[PDB]
RNA sequence: UUGGGCUCUGUGGGUGCUUGGCCGCUGGCCAGACCUACUUCAAAGCCACCGGGGGUACCUACCGGUUG
C-alpha cells in the first residue's frame, strides 16, 4: 500500500507552455501554440464578493 | 523442504502472478503469498495432476 | 564488363587446382598455410583451427602457376605465355601486393616453381631457372641447363637446396639426372646419374633432416636416398609403379614415431597423384613400410566427373602434424598418436569444397529481422551430389551438411578400400532447393539422433523441424533438411505418380513442402507430421485438372489461399489451397513452353522462363501478364529477382547475363562471362549476388555498385499560392524566439568567479557563428529598393540563422528621412512584392508579424509606410479571404465526414 | 493493408555509455545509444539513425573531418564504417581486442586506434562514392603502423594540426608523442611524472606547447625547452595547475586549441570550463548529480556537449550566453507505456522511473517531462480529442493532464489505498477506469466530478488489463479470475458478461470497427471474439511463434523457457487488419485478423550486451565458474562509486540499487502510429520505430503491359490525357513519377479529373495528396485538390467512413496542420494592420 | 510411449473421462457402443462433432469413455465435450500442429461450448 | 544391402563479421642477440562502505590546553 495521501500544493507561474518546457532549440509546438499562459481567465480573475 | 524449493526455483517452475522467477530471493509480501503458483505447464504441475487424476493434456 | 555488379570474390574453394600449398611456422605456436585459389591466395592458421587469415588482393589477371611464402611475403608466379596469357610474379604482404618481380622479356615459358633462401630467389620455368637477389629484388642471372635431347633437357620434378650447402641448387632433369649448380657463379658444378637407368625422370626430390642426403623420387619408380657430396646411395626402394609414379615425399622430424615402439624416428610419407592414398615407411632397418592411409581424398578419374588428387605432402616443424592438399578442393590435416602405436594418423583438421561444379545456388532468408539475417548463409548444391552451407561472413564457419556416418559406412564397406564409389553412395545431384527458416529453430530441433529419409509430435512441435527442401536428379523422392542442425532430416516425399521429381518448393510458413513431378501430379506434405495431405487435384469441373506434362515452377501465395503451378508445356494453373482444386489457369500452349518461374512476394510478382527465350512477368491478383521480355539468345540458364521489384537478372546459355529494370520495363545491363553461368542467386536483401558458373566449382560473389553509388544507367542496348523550402522550425523559432531562450536559460545560473576574465578569445568565424552563410542587409534591401527586385536580400533573410535574423529585424531604422533610406518601407514593399509574386505566404506573414510586433511605435508614428500597409493589407485580405474560405471549407467538412451521425 | 515493414528510425533514448561527437560542420549531432547510432540535425528539427548495428554496446565513434565517412566502434573489437549522407553500410571489420582510444586524423587519410595495450594507425580505404571507377575492396582495412612501448590501457589520442604527430594518454601515468613516419628533429618520446594518470593530452594550434590533464584534476602545460643547466632541449613541464574540485576526480576533458579553451568533466556531476593558456575560470556548473561520462566541443568552438552515462542526460550547452542548447533526460527504467496522440506527431512515454516524457515523432526530441509522480509510472492513455492524457503509476494515485496547458488538473487517490497497475479512459474523455492488485474490484471515476463513481466487481483476483470500446459504451476488463469481463455500463441497467477462458488473461485490445475484441492469454493463445454475439470468431497459439529464449541464469534450453511465451500486449492495425503483439521475448508477431495467420514476425534486438536475445548460447563462454558474464565485474574498478554494491537481494522490479547490468529483453509494449504506415515498439533498450517503406520497393496496383514511365510522359506532354496519365501513374505507383505528373497538371482540369476519377483509386490518392500537403511547397494546389475531392465524394466517404478512416484522418492532420500553422497568423496580421491603420 | 492422451469433460455435476489411444475406430461409452448411449433422440446431438470432423479423423484412434454424475442432458453434454477436447489433444500430441489448429478452428467456429468449461455462474444484475 | 542396437568416453569444427606467434616495436625475432645505462631538482589538496541500542577502565584519533 503506497503512502498516506497527503495534501500538497504546487505554485504555478503565468509563463507559456514553451517557457515551462525543457531545453530544446525549437519546440514541436507551432505558432498558435506558444502563447497560452498556464492559467485560464477564471484564474487570472474571478468576479467574487 | 527448502532444498526442493530452491532447486525447483533455479530451474524455474514458479510463476509469481505473471512473471517467472530465476533469482531465489524474490521477497514475497503478504499480499503476494496467495498469487504464488506454478508456471504455464510444467511437469511439477503435471505431477500434481497426474496424482490427483485430473491429468488432462489440454 | 557490367555496370551494376563488380567482381568481389570466388568462394567454395580452398585448394581445387594442381598447385601445392606452402607452409611456414610462426613462432612456437602457429603454422601458416598458404594456398592458391587460382586467381588469389589465402593463408590459414593452424593452431587457431582452419580459419582464413589473409586473402590476396588484387587478383592476378591470369591463373597462378607457382608460389611460396617467406617470413612475411607471398611470392606468386602467374601466367602461361604459351597461350596468350601475360605472365608475371608478384610480392604480397598480408594479402596486399607490395612489389612485383622483374621478369626477363625472353620468357615464353610458364614458370613452374619457386624457392627462396639466403639472399636469393630462384624460379624454375620449364627448362629454365631465373635468379633474383632478394635483398634488392633484382634480376641476377638465368641458369640454362643443357641436354643432347629435346626431351631430356626438360626440367621436370623440381629443385631444392641443401640446408648446409652454400648457394647450391639441386635440379631434376627429364633424364634421370640431378644437377648441382652453384648459384653465386651460376655454374653447373656436379651431376648425379640414376642407378639402374631404366628409371626415366626425377619426378621429385627432397632433402632429409639428416645432413647432405637427398631423396629422389623417380617416374620410373625408385625412391632413392643418397649422399650428395660422396655420391653415395643410402637406399633404394621399389615404391613407384610404372604408370603410377609417386608425386612427393616427406620425413618425420618430430623425433619419434617409428620402429613400432614409438621409440624411433625416420618415417617417410609418400604419395602418388594417381591415387587418393598415402603411404608411411619406417626408414631405420630396411626402410620398411608400415602403414597405408587408404583414400585420404577422392582419387582422380577420367571416367567420372570427380576431380581430385594429392598435390603435396608436408611434415611441419617437429610435430605429429602432416598436411595434404589434394585437387579435390581438399585439405585434411592428420595427426600422429602417442599413447598407443598406430599405423596411420587420424584426421584432426579439415576444410573441404566440392570435387565437381555447383549445380544449384540459393540464399537463406533473414532471421526474420536479426543477424543470421539476409547475407550470411548460402546453400550450394554441388554436382559432387552434396549440400554445403557457405558462410559469407567467415568462410571457416561454413560447413558441410552431412548425411551421417557416411565415411565410416564406406570404411566398414570398401568404398575407401578398392561396387560403386562414395559419390554414388551419397544421394544423387541437386535439381532445385528451397529454404524457409520460418520454423528452423537451430541445434535444438529434435533432441537425440534421428533417422534419415524414411520413405511423435510434442517435442517437435514445441521447438522445430526441418526447413530445407531439395529436388534431386532421378529420384522420385525429394529430400528434407534440418538447416539449423546441419544434417538431413528424416523425411523424403515421393510423387505418387512415381515419376522422378521435377521441382519442389515450400510453404511461406515452413509447414508443407510441395513437390511437382514430371508426371503431372502435385503433392503436399506436412513436415511436423511427414504426412501427405493434398494431391492436386483430389477426388471449373472439379476432380479433373491434372497437368499433362512435367511440372516446373510451383509456388504458393504467402496467405496460403492460392497455389500456382506451371506445366512445362501448356499452362499455369492456380489452385484453391485448402480444397486442392483448380480455380484459374492461363495457357500459352501452342506458342510457348514454360521452363521455369520465380516468385517475389512483397510485390505479388512472378517471372516465367519460357522456351522461346522469353520471360513473362505476371501480377498474380489481376491474373494477366504485365511484363514480357525478349533478350536472351540461348536457353535461360537461371534468373532471379530484386528485393524491391525493381530488377530482374537473367543468365542464358551464351554466358550473357541481362538485367532488366522492371518499373521502366527496360534493359539496364548485359555482360559476357568467361564461362556460361548455370545458376543465379541473389541475397535475401539486395547487397550481394552469387552466380554459379559451369565447370568452375566455387561460385562468384558480386557487389551492388548501385547500392553504393548512383548510376544514371538507362541505356536500353542490344549488345497560385505556394510555400517555400525553409525549415518550419526556423520560421517558427523566428516568431517564438524569446521564450525558447527562457526555457533554455538554466534554472540555477552558472557560477562564474568574482574574478571574471574579461576578453575571452572568441570562437567560430571571427566572433560570430559558422551558421551565417558568408559573403550589410540594409545595403542589400536598399539596393533592391533602388532596383525593384528585393530578391537578393529576400534570399539572404531566407538563408539567415534565427538569431542573426532577429538581430536584423530589430536593427532597422528610418535613417535620414528619405523614402529611399527607410528599410521599413523597403521591407513592406518587398513583402507586397512577394505577396503579388504569391511565393512565400508563410515566411512573408511571419516576418510581417514580428515586424509589427517590435516596430509599432514607429509605424503608428509614420504614415509614409501606412500607405504601403494599406495596399499590402488589401492584397493580404484578398489572399486571406480566399485561403481562409478554402481551408475552412476543407477542415469543416473533414470534421463533418469524420463524425456525421450526431 | 500491405505489410512490408522495414527498420525506420530510432528513439526512446538520447544517449548511452559511449563516445559523443559533432559533425565538422556543427549542425549534426552524433550520439550512441547501445549499438545503433543516431544523428540529430539542429537547425531544422530533424533526426534519424543508421541501418547498421553492432553486437555489443558502442564504445567509440570516429568521423572524417571532411564529414561523409563514419567509423563506429563497439567494445570487444568489432567495427563498421558507413557513408553518412547516403546512410548505408560500406564496410565491416574485425578488431580482435577491446578498444580504448580512437582518433581520426585531420589528414582525412589515417586514424589512430588503441586496443588496450597495442597502439595501431591504419590508413582509410577509398569509397565507391569517392572514386568514379572504383568498388569495395575485399579486406579493405590496411595496417599502417603499431607500437607497444606501453604498460596499461591507452586512454586518449589527439592528432596534431599537420597530421604529422600525435599524443596518447595512457593509464600508467604517461603520455606518448609519436610521428606518423620517421621525422628528423623528432624522438618518439614520453611525458612522465604524475599522480593519477594522464587522461588527456593535447597539442596547441601552433605545434609548440602541449597539455596533459590527469584524473586527479591536474593540468600540465609542457614545452620543448632546454635542460636547466645552460641541441639539448627536452619536452619538459613548464607549468601546472589543479582544479580544486574538492571531493571528486574528473573523467573527461577536452580543449579547443583553436580558441584555446579547456573544459573538464568530473565525478561529482559538475564541470568546469576555463580559458586555458592563461588558466582563467570561465565558470563551472553542475549538470547532474551523478557524474560526467564524456565531454566534447564544437569545431567552431561555440558549443559544449556532455553525455552522462547513468541517467539519460545528454546536453549541449552554449557557454558564451550561458544557456543550454538541449538538455535531454532518458529513461533509467523500463518503458511501461507508450502512446501517440491522435494527432500522432508526438509520443508520450512513461517508464518505471517516475519521469514521464512527451517527445515529438518529428525531430526525435523530448519537449516535456512531468515528474510529480512519486513512484514507477505504469500505463497512460489519450482521449478522442487528444488534448488530455491520463497517467497511472505505482504511487497509488491517478493524475490527468490537459495537453494544451500541461497541469495535473485532476488528482485521484482511491480511498482504501490501492496500487494501480493498469488504467484506461473513455475515448470521449468522460470517465477513467483503473485496475489494481490491492483491491480486485475495478474502479470507475468521472473526470468532471472527480469523486468515486463506482466499484465494479465480478473478479476472482486482480484485474490485469483494461480496455475501452471507442464508441464510449462498452468496457472490457481482463483478469486472473480466468475471466474476460465485458462490462455493459452506460445504459441504465448495468451488467457483466463472462467470456470464460481455459486459461488466464494478460491483455485485451479492440477493433475500431467495434464489433471485434481480442485477448492475449498466458498459455500463448490469442482470441478474437465478436463483441455482441459474445463468441469466438477465432483463436490461435503463439508459444513457438514467440519462443525465443535462453536468458542468462537459467538452466533451461530456450525450448522450455516459461514466461517468454506470454504476449504482453496486442494492438490491431489502424484499419483493423493485423494484430501486433509482443511480450517478454525476443520476437514480435503481426497477424491477419481474417484467416488468422502470421503475416509478419520481427526481431526486437540484435544486441548481445543485453541478456536473452538469441535463442541459443555457447560452450565457449560457459566456464566452470558458471556463466561468465555473471562473475561480478562491479567488484573490479578504481571508481569507489562503482565498487559499492547497494543492491538488496533479488527484487525483479525497480529500486535505486540497480543491479541493472545484463538486463533481459522484455518488449514492454507496442503502439501504432494512428496516422498509420508506421509503428513503434517500446523496449528496454529503447523505442524502435518501423515504418512502411513504400519508396524503395516497386509495387503496382493493377498494371497493363503498355504502362511505362516513358508512356506516362508521352500521354502527359503530347496527348495531355490527364485522367489517363494520373491513373496509369497510380497504377504504376512510382513516387517521383506521380509527383511529377501531379505538379504537371494545371489547376483547372482538377475538377474534371476528380469528376471522372475512379473510386477504386480515390483513397490512396487522398493519402498521397495528404502527403503532398505535408511535404510539398504547393499548398493552394493541394487544398483545391482536396476541395474538389470532397465536392465529388462527400457522399461516398460519408457512406463508407471505415475503409477510408485512416485516410480521412490523415486529411484531417493535413488540414489542421495548415490551419493552425498559417491561418491563425493570417487573421492575426490582418487584424494587427487594421488597428494600426486606425492608429 | 504408446499413443495415449486422456481428457476430461465438464458440466454442472456431470463430468466425463475419455481416453484417446491409437486404433481403427472403435468408440464405447463405459464399454457399451456409442449408438447405444443416450436417450436416443439426443444421439444426434452427440453425433455432432463427428459430423463436422468427418470420420477419417476418427479412423486411426480408439476411445474409452467414462461418464458419471448427473442427469441425461448433463451426460450427453459431457460426452461431446470429452470427444472434442480429446480429439484435439490427441492431434496436439501426435500429429501436425496445423491439423490441431484445423479441428479447433472448425469446431469452435461451429459452437463455443465444445471446448470450454463455461460454468453456470451466479451473477444476476447487481 | 556381405551383421546391427543402446549407452558412455575421446578429438576437431562451429555454436558472434573471414587482418600474424613473440619482443625491451616508425623497428627486430623466430637457431636469436644485447644485457645495467643514464641522471636534475620528493610529493598539491579532498574523498575513502565496518549491523542497532548501550559503556568507556586502557589504546587509538580529533579538539583545546601544559612543562621543555
Amino acid at each position: 500500500k503506497p503512502k498516506p495521501p497527503a495534501p500538497t500544493l504546487t505554485v504555478v507561474s503565468d509563463v507559456a507552455t514553451v517557457a515551462m518546457e525543457d531545453a530544446q532549440p525549437a519546440t514541436a509546438q507551432g505558432v498558435a501554440g506558444g502563447e497560452t499562459s498556464m492559467i485560464a481567465p477564471q484564474e487570472v480573475y474571478a468576479p467574487s464578493k | 523442504t527448502v532444498q526442493a524449493a530452491t532447486k525447483l526455483i533455479e530451474q524455474g517452475h514458479v510463476r509469481v502472478g505473471v512473471e517467472e522467477v530465476r533469482d531465489p530471493a524474490f521477497l514475497v509480501t503478504r499480499n503476494m503469498e496467495d498469487f504464488v503458483t506454478w508456471t504455464v505447464g510444467s511437469k511439477i504441475k503435471q505431477n500434481i495432476m497426474k496424482y490427483r487424476d485430473k491429468l488432462d493434456d489440454f | 564488363g557490367s555496370a551494376i555488379f563488380a567482381p568481389y570474390r570466388t568462394i567454395g574453394l580452398i585448394s581445387p587446382t594442381g598447385v601445392p600449398f606452402t607452409s611456414i611456422p610462426l613462432g612456437k605456436t602457429t603454422f601458416q598455410i598458404t594456398t592458391s585459389v587460382g586467381r588469389a591466395l589465402q593463408t590459414y592458421d593452424l593452431k587457431r583451427g582452419l580459419n582464413l587469415v589473409f586473402v590476396t588482393r588484387p587478383q592476378t589477371p591470369s591463373d597462378i602457376t607457382a608460389t611460396h611464402a617467406w617470413k612475411e611475403r607471398v611470392y606468386a608466379a602467374f601466367g602461361d605465355p604459351r597461350n596468350g596469357e601475360p605472365q608475371g610474379l608478384w610480392v604480397f604482404q598480408r594479402g596486399k601486393k607490395v612489389a612485383e618481380l622483374p621478369l626477363p622479356s625472353d620468357l615464353d615459358q610458364p614458370i613452374k616453381q619457386i624457392l627462396i633462401f639466403g639472399g636469393w630467389i630462384v624460379a624454375c620455368a620449364l627448362t629454365r631457372i631465373e635468379v633474383w637477389k632478394a635483398a634488392t629484388l633484382e634480376h641476377y642471372t638465368t641458369i640454362f641447363p643443357a641436354a643432347s635431347k629435346k626431351g631430356d633437357n626438360e626440367l621436370t620434378g623440381g629443385a631444392i637446396n641443401m640446408p648446409t650447402f652454400l648457394n647450391k641448387i639441386f635440379v631434376g632433369r627429364k633424364d634421370g639426372w640431378v644437377e648441382i649448380w652453384n648459384v653465386s657463379t651460376g655454374k653447373l658444378i656436379y651431376t648425379l646419374l640414376p642407378p639402374s637407368p631404366d628409371c626415366g625422370a626425377v619426378t621429385c626430390l627432397q632433402p632429409t633432416p639428416a645432413l647432405s642426403l637427398l631423396a629422389i623420387a623417380y617416374s620410373g619408380g625408385p625412391l632413392v636416398i643418397q649422399n650428395v657430396l660422396t655420391d653415395k646411395t643410402v637406399l633404394l626402394l621399389e615404391a613407384g609403379t610404372d604408370d603410377a609414379p609417386v608425386t612427393s615425399i616427406s620425413f618425420r622430424t618430430d623425433g619419434l614415431g617409428a620402429g613400432q615402439d614409438g621409440r624411433k624416428d625416420g618415417v617417410m610419407a609418400t604419395a602418388t597423384s594417381v591415387s587418393g592414398d598415402v603411404t608411411f615407411w619406417d626408414l631405420n632397418k630396411g626402410g620398411r613400410i608400415m602403414g597405408v592411409l587408404r583414400s585420404a581424398h577422392n582419387p582422380p578419374s577420367r571416367h567420372n566427373i570427380v576431380r581430385g588428387g594429392i598435390s603435396k605432402i608436408e611434415f611441419l616443424a617437429g610435430q605429429p602434424v602432416i598436411v595434404t592438399s589434394g585437387l579435390d578442393n581438399s585439405l585434411k590435416t592428420w595427426i600422429f598418436d602417442e599413447s598407443p602405436f598406430s599405423p596411420v594418423p587420424r584426421i584432426l583438421h579439415q576444410r573441404s569444397g566440392h570435387a565437381a561444379p555447383v549445380r544449384c545456388l540459393h540464399f537463406l532468408p533473414s532471421d526474420f529481422d536479426g543477424a543470421e539475417g539476409g547475407n550470411k548463409w548460402l546453400l550450394s548444391g554441388g554436382k559432387d551430389r552434396s549440400l554445403w552451407g557457405w558462410s559469407l561472413r567467415r568462410d571457416g564457419q561454413s560447413a558441410e551438411l552431412s548425411q551421417g556416418a557416411i565415411r565410416k559406412k564406406a570404411r566398414k564397406m570398401g568404398l575407401l578400400a578398392g561396387t560403386t564409389t562414395l559419390e554414388d553412395l551419397k544421394a544423387p545431384e541437386i535439381t532445385c532447393i528451397a529454404s524457409s527458416l520460418n520454423r528452423d529453430g537451430g541445434m535444438g530441433a529434435i533432441p537425440g539422433k534421428q533417422m534419415i529419409w524414411d520413405k511423435n509430435a510434442e517435442l517437435s512441435g514445441n521447438t522445430g523441424w526441418e526447413s530445407v527442401v531439395t529436388a534431386h536428379k532421378d529420384d522420385p523422392y525429394a529430400r528434407t533438411w534440418f538447416w539449423g542442425r546441419r544434417r538431413a532430416g528424416r523425411w523424403a516425399f515421393k510423387t505418387g505418380d512415381g515419376e522422378p521429381v521435377s521441382t519442389v518448393a515450400i510453404s511461406s510458413c515452413g509447414t508443407f513442402a510441395l513437390v511437382g513431378s514430371t508426371g503431372g501430379s502435385i503433392d503436399m506434405f506436412n513436415l511436423q507430421s511427414g504426412r501427405h495431405r493434398q494431391r492436386f487435384p483430389s477426388r471449373f469441373a472439379p476432380g479433373t485438372g491434372r497437368h499433362t506434362n512435367a511440372v516446373t515452377g510451383i509456388v504458393v501465395d504467402p496467405l496460403n489461399r492460392h497455389v500456382v503451378s506451371c506445366s512445362l508445356d501448356g499452362k499455369v494453373k492456380f489452385w484453391d489451397f485448402i480444397t486442392g482444386n483448380l480455380v484459374d489457369e492461363i495457357d500459352w500452349a501452342p506458342m510457348t513452353k514454360i521452363i521455369g518461374c520465380r516468385y517475389h512476394p512483397g510485390n505479388d510478382l512472378i517471372a516465367f522462363a519460357c522456351d522461346d527465350r522469353s520471360i513473362r512477368v505476371v501480377d498474380i491478383e489481376t491474373k494477366n501478364t504485365i511484363r514480357e521480355f525478349w533478350g536472351c539468345r540461348g536457353d535461360i540458364n537461371d534468373f532471379c529477382f530484386s528485393p524491391d521489384g525493381r530488377w530482374i537478372v537473367a543468365a542464358s546459355q551464351d554466358s550473357i547475363i541481362r538485367v532488366w529494370d522492371l518499373p521502366t520495363a527496360h534493359l539496364i545491363d548485359a555482360f559476357r562471362l568467361e564461362q556460361p553461368c548455370t545458376a543465379l542467386a541473389f541475397s535475401h536483401t539486395g547487397e550481394y549476388l552469387a552466380g554459379a558458373m559451369e565447370g568452375s566449382l566455387g561460385v562468384q560473389i558480386w557487389t551492388n555498385r548501385t547500392l553504393f553509388r548512383h548510376v544514371p544507367t538507362r541505356q536500353i542496348s542490344e549488345s497560385m499560392m505556394t510555400l517555400s523550402l525553409v525549415p518550419r522550425s526556423r520560421w517558427q523559432t523566428l516568431l517564438h524566439i524569446d521564450i525558447i531562450k527562457a526555457r533554455n536559460k538554466p534554472k540555477e545560473p552558472p557560477k562564474a568567479p568574482e574574478k571574471a576574465p574579461f576578453f575571452l578569445p572568441p570562437v567560430g568565424q571571427n566572433g560570430i557563428s559558422s551558421l551565417i552563410p558568408q559573403e550589410t542587409f540594409t545595403s542589400k534591401l536598399l539596393v533592391g529598393g533602388a532596383k525593384g527586385d528585393y530578391t537578393d536580400f529576400i534570399e539572404h533573410l531566407k538563408a539567415l540563422p534565427p538569431a542573426a535574423a532577429d538581430l536584423e529585424l530589430r536593427s532597422l531604422s528610418i535613417g535620414n528621412g528619405d523614402e529611399a533610406t527607410n528599410e521599413l518601407l523597403h521591407f513592406i514593399r518587398a513583402l507586397t512584392s512577394r505577396l503579388v509574386a504569391r511565393r512565400d505566404y508563410e515566411l512573408t506573414q511571419a516576418w510581417m508579424t514580428v515586424f509589427l510586433r517590435l516596430h509599432f511605435d514607429l509605424i503608428m508614428e509614420n504614415e509614409e509606410l501606412l500607405q504601403a500597409l494599406g495596399e499590402w493589407r488589401e492584397h493580404q485580405a484578398r489572399e486571406r479571404d480566399r485561403l481562409s474560405e478554402l481551408v475552412g471549407y476543407c477542415g469543416g467538412v473533414v470534421s463533418f465526414l469524420r463524425s456525421p451521425r450526431t | 493493408m500491405k505489410t512490408n515493414f522495414k527498420f525506420s528510425n530510432l528513439l526512446g533514448t538520447v544517449y548511452c555509455r559511449g563516445n559523443l561527437l559533432f559533425s565538422p560542420d556543427g549542425t549534426h549531432l552524433f550520439s550512441p545509444v547501445g549499438n545503433r547510432v543516431t544523428v540529430f540535425n539542429l537547425v531544422e528539427n530533424k533526426s534519424y539513425t543508421f541501418p547498421f548495428a553492432h553486437r555489443k554496446n558502442i564504445s567509440r565513434i570516429g568521423l572524417t573531418p571532411q564529414g561523409n565517412l563514419l567509423l563506429s566502434i563497439d567494445e570487444d573489437g568489432q567495427a563498421i564504417l558507413t557513408n553518412v549522407p547516403r546512410r548505408v553500410v560500406l564496410y565491416h571489420f574485425s578488431f580482435k581486442s577491446p578498444v580504448t582510444a580512437l582518433a581520426f586524423s585531420p589528414s582525412g587519410r589515417h586514424f589512430v586506434v588503441g586496443l588496450k595495450r597495442k597502439i595501431e594507425v591504419w590508413h582509410v580505404p577509398s569509397t565507391p562514392d569517392t572514386n568514379e571507377d572504383g568498388d569495395l575492396e575485399f579486406a579493405p582495412f590496411v595496417r599502417h603502423h603499431t607500437h607497444m612501448q606501453h604498460f596499461d590501457d591507452v586512454r586518449h589520442l589527439e592528432w596534431s594540426s599537420d597530421s604529422r604527430f600525435f599524443l596518447s594518454a595512457s593509464k600508467d601515468l604517461t603520455a606518448r608523442i609519436w610521428s606518423l613516419d620517421t621525422e628528423e628533429g623528432f624522438v618518439p618520446t614520453v611525458l612522465s611524472g604524475h599522480r593519477q594518470g594522464v587522461v588527456g593530452a593535447y597539442f596547441s594550434k601552433d605545434q609548440e606547447t602541449i597539455y596533459t590533464v590527469s584524473k586527479d584534476g591536474a593540468v600540465f602545460e609542457w614545452k620543448y625547452v632546454a635542460k636547466p643547466g645552460h641541441e639539448d632541449m627536452q619536452w619538459r613541464i613548464v607549468n601546472k595547475h589543479f582544479f580544486m574540485q574538492n571531493a571528486a576526480t574528473l573523467r573527461c576533458a577536452a580543449y579547443h586549441a583553436e580558441s584555446n579553451l579547456l573544459v573538464a568533466g568530473f565525478s561529482n556531476g559538475i564541470f568546469g570550463l576555463y580559458e586555458m593558456p592563461d588558466f582563467n575560470l570561465i565558470h563551472t556548473l553542475s549538470i547532474s548529480q551523478n557524474e560526467i561520462d564524456f565531454v566534447t566541443i564544437n569545431k567552431s568552438g561555440e558549443w559544449l556537449a556532455f553525455g552522462a552515462s547513468k541517467l539519460g542526460q545528454l546536453l549541449v550547452w552554449e557557454w558564451q550566453s550561458e544557456s543550454y542548447i538541449l538538455k535531454q533526460q532518458g529513461h533509467f527504467d523500463a518503458m511501461n507505456s507508450l502512446v501517440y496522440s491522435p494527432d500522432g506527431q508526438r509520443i508520450v512515454t512513461a517508464a518505471d522511473d517516475g519521469k514521464i516524457k512527451v517527445w515529438d515523432v518529428e525531430s526525435g526530441f523530448c519537449i516535456v517531462t512531468f515528474t510529480e509522480h512519486t513512484s514507477g509510472v505504469t500505463a497512460c492513455e489519450f482521449a478522442k480529442k487528444g488534448s488530455v492524457l491520463f497517467t497511472a503509476s505505482l504511487d497509488g494515485s491517478v493524475r490527468a493532464w490537459d495537453l494544451i496547458r500541461y497541469r495535473n488538473f485532476r488528482t485521484f487517490t482511491a480511498p482504501e489505498r490501492l496500487s494501480f497497475t493498469c488504467m484506461a479512459v473513455d475515448p470521449s474523455g468522460e470517465v477513467i477506469a483503473a485496475g489494481s492488485i490491492d483491491s480486485f474490484d475495478i474502479h470507475i471515476w468521472s473526470v468532471q466530478t472527480g469523486q468515486l463513481l463506482d466499484r465494479l466487481s465480478g473478479h476472482e483476483g486482480p484485474v490485469s488489463s483494461l480496455a475501452f470500446a471507442p464508441d464510449g459504451s462498452v468496457l472490457v476488463s481482463g483478469s486472473w479470475d480466468r475471466t474476460a469481463r465485458i462490462w455493459s455500463i452506460f445504459s441504465r441497467t448495468q451488467t457483466s458478461e463472462p467470456l470464460q477462458l481455459q486459461s488466464d488473461v494478460l491483455d485485451v485490445a479492440f477493433r475500431p470497427d467495434s464489433k471485434q475484441i481480442a485477448i492475449s492469454t498466458l498459455d500463448g493463445q490469442l482470441t478474437f471474439w465478436s463483441v455482441s454475439e459474445a463468441q469466438q470468431v477465432s483463436g490461435v497459439d503463439g508459444r513457438r511463434d514467440v519462443s525465443g529464449g535462453r536468458r542468462i541464469t537459467d538452466r533451461r534450453t530456450a525450448a522450455n523457457v516459461a514466461g517468454t511465451k506470454n504476449f504482453n500486449t496486442i494492438r490491431y492495425s489502424m484499419d483493423g487488419t493485423c494484430l501486433l503483439a509482443g511480450g517478454n521475448s525476443k520476437y514480435i508477431c503481426l497477424y491477419s485478423t481474417t484467416t488468422m495467420v502470421l503475416l509478419k514476425k520481427f526481431t526486437v534486438s540484435v544486441n548481445l550486451s543485453l541478456s536473452g536475445t538469441q535463442e541459443f548460447l555457447n560452450s565457449k563462454l560457459m566456464t566452470e565458474a558458471g556463466p561468465v558474464g555473471l562473475l561480478d565485474d562491479q567488484g573490479e574498478a578504481s571508481d569507489l562509486e562503482d565498487r559499492i554494491d547497494r543492491s538488496l537481494p533479488g527484487s525483479k522490479r525497480g529500486d535505486p540499487g540497480a543491479r541493472k547490468k545484463f538486463p533481459e529483453v522484455r518488449v514492454s509494449g507496442v503502439a501504432f502510429s494512428p496516422t498509420g504506415n508506421s509503428f513503434c515498439a517500446a523496449s528496454t533498450e529503447g523505442l524502435l520505430v518501423y515504418s512502411l517503406d513504400n519508396t524503395v520497393q516497386f509495387d503496382p496496383f493493377d498494371l497493363n503491359m503498355e504502362i511505362t514511365p516513358a508512356s506516362t510522359l508521352a500521354v502527359l506532354e503530347k496527348e495531355k490525357d490527364y485522367l489517363k496519365a494520373l491513373v496509369m501513374a497510380f497504377r504504376l505507383n512510382e513516387a517521383g513519377l506521380i509527383t511529377r505528373v501531379y505538379q504537371a497538371i494545371p489547376y483547372t482540369d482538377i475538377g474534371l479529373v476528380v469528376e471522372q476519377f475512379p473510386t477504386v483509386y480515390v483513397p490512396r490518392l487522398l493519402r498521397f495528396v495528404a502527403a503532398q500537403t505535408e511535404q510539398s511547397p504547393h499548398m493552394e494546389f493541394c487544398l483545391l485538390w482536396i476541395r474538389a475531392l470532397i465536392d465529388k465524394h462527400g457522399p461516398w466517404l460519408a457512406a463508407n467512413r471505415g475503409k477510408v478512416d485512416v485516410e480521412l484522418r490523415v486529411v484531417a492532420r493535413a488540414v489542421a496542420k495548415m490551419r493552425d500553422e498559417i491561418r491563425r497568423l493570417a487573421d492575426e496580421n490582418v487584424y494587427m494592420v487594421d488597428y494600426l491603420l486606425n492608429q | 510411449s504408446v499413443q495415449a492422451v486422456q481428457v476430461f469433460g465438464k458440466k454442472k455435476n456431470a463430468t466425463a473421462v475419455a481416453r484417446c489411444v491409437q486404433g481403427k475406430g472403435l468408440i464405447k461409452v463405459n464399454g457399451k457402443p456409442l449408438k447405444l448411449f443416450a436417450p436416443e433422440i439426443l444421439r444426434a446431438k452427440l453425433y455432432e462433432p463427428i459430423l463436422i470432423l468427418g470420420t477419417d479423423k476418427f479412423a486411426d484412434v480408439d476411445i474409452r469413455i467414462r461418464v458419471a454424475g448427473g442427469g441425461h442432458t448433463s451426460q450427453v453434454y459431457a460426452v461431446r465435450q470429452a470427444i472434442a477436447k480429446s480429439i484435439v489433444a490427441y492431434y496436439a500430441k501426435y500429429v501436425d500442429e496445423h491439423s490441431k489448429n484445423l479441428l479447433k478452428q472448425e469446431l469452435i467456429q461451429f459452437d463455443r461450448s465444445l471446448l470450454v468449461a463455461d460454468p453456470r455462474r451466479c451473477e444476476p444484475k447487481k
